[PDB]
Formats: C-alpha cells, structure tokens, sequence
C-alpha cells in the first residue's frame, strides 16, 4: 500500500495516513511511500520512509525542498503518528508440505494480524497435472 | 534521626515489563509513538506480547523505545504515655509494704 505522509512544522509531528487519508490542523504533504517496500519488504520500514521523505524538504518551511544542510534531518526530535491501516502480517504460515494417506482428513490453517478488519479467506486448488491453474474451492 | 520531621521516605524502582510502569516514552518497532513504553508490560497472552515484540530489521532506526518508572513509600511516628498519682498517706499507712 502506498501512505501518505504529513508533516506539522510547528510540533515536529509527522502523520502517516492512507494514500486517501487527509489532515485539517496544518500538516503539509510531504510525500509518500510504498509499505511494505516493493523491493525490500523485510529491511526497511515506516521509520525509514518517513526519514527518507523528510530529508528531502526544506527545515524552514517544509512545504518546499531543499538539500542538506537545510533539510529536515534530526529525527530525534521528530514524533511519528501511526493512523494508517496497520500492516497486513502472516502470523501462522501454513506447512510448505504436508503428507498423508488416501481416507485421511486434512486441516490448514493460518492466523493474520493487521489489516482493517474485518477479514475475508478465499482458497484455492491447483491440481498437478501440466498446465493446471488455481481454481477457488468452492464454498 | 533528628530535626528531619516525623516521617521516613524510600524510593521503589519498578521493573521494566510491568504494568505500573506507566511512562510516555514507548516507540514502536515500526518508529511509532505509542501510548505504553513498556512493551507488554505484565501481560501474558500470546497475541498482545507477538504485537508488541521488538523487532529490529538490518535498517536499525529509532524503534522500540521504553521507560521506566518508580514509586515512593512512607511512615511516620507517633506519641503515648500515661501516668498514675499517690499520696504519702497511701504508701506508708498501706498494709502492703510492697505497694509501689
């Protein structure tokens, strides 16, 4: 999903919203960012975005660019509000195979976290023979 | 001792996963301020300590920031006595030598 990024010069406050996501308080759009990253989903994050997108505006007035050193750069002081949808999380994978004999009962299951509830669960089969493609599993 | 009032104070430092350490320093491992910084405190469930683990990618960054908290204990005190009275008459004339 892409998250859209706020900025408040005045409380060092940096929102992170849904791509539709608005504020009315005075934050100006800084940028916006791919999370989880489309290229390295697991090495960086929301800090990281928001970090990368600030770097690029100006500390005098965030609304235009600038470049080091007149950039927004100490994120020590920069407070990062969380109001976009938490990421979607596979808590429970499923086994990469399972084995069983003719006449057995087979279960799966997969817990998640995250996303905005509520959830929906959609299987599906892929037979083995050539050229097989997944078919739902019909309810 | 003396000239320090009535009262004696001590401090108690709680400990970092509990649930009286309420403090406003919590980021969380996406670099989030949180409400708690001190991750699941003295929570058990499974779920609620897997939310709140501190998960750190090979970006490091500020994530996973706590607090931490103390307490203060105190007692004081306090005065008693009592007192009887006699007379002369009530020792000597007394048929118990032994009165006193």
């Amino acid at each position: 999903p892409v998250l859209k990024v706020m900025f408040h010069k005045d409380t060092n406050v940096a929102t992170v919203l849904d791509a539709s996501g608005s504020l009315s308080d005075g934050s100006v759009e800084v940028g916006t960012f791919h999370h989880p990253d489309e290229t390295y989903p697991d090495s960086v994050t929301i800090y990281h975005g928001v970090r990368d997108l600030l770097y690029k505006r100006s500390a005098k007035d965030p609304s235009q660019t600038a470049s080091y050193p007149n950039n927004i750069i100490n994120m020590q002081v920069i407070s990062i509000d969380m109001k976009a949808t938490p990421r979607l999380i596979l808590g429970t994978a499923l086994p990469r195979v399972i084995s069983t004999i003719e006449g057995k009962d087979v279960t799966w299951h997969v817990d998640v976290a995250g996303g905005k509830a509520p959830l929906t669960y959609k299987w599906q089969f892929k037979a083995n023979t050539v050229g097989a493609a997944f078919a739902d599993i019909d309810s | 001792p003396k000239h320090y009032g009535k009262t004696i104070k001590v401090y108690e430092y709680v400990p970092l996963l509990d649930d009286r350490n309420i403090n406003d320093q919590g980021i969380d491992a996406s670099g989030a301020t949180i409400v708690n910084g001190n991750l699941y405190g003295s929570s058990k469930d499974i779920g609620n300590i897997t939310s709140k683990l501190p998960l750190l990618t090979e970006n490091g960054g500020r994530v996973n920031r706590v607090g931490f908290t103390r307490i203060a204990r105190e007692g004081s005190i306090h005065k008693f006595g009592f007192f009887y009275e006699f007379t002369q008459e009530s020792i000597d004339f007394d048929s118990d030598d032994g009165l006193m």
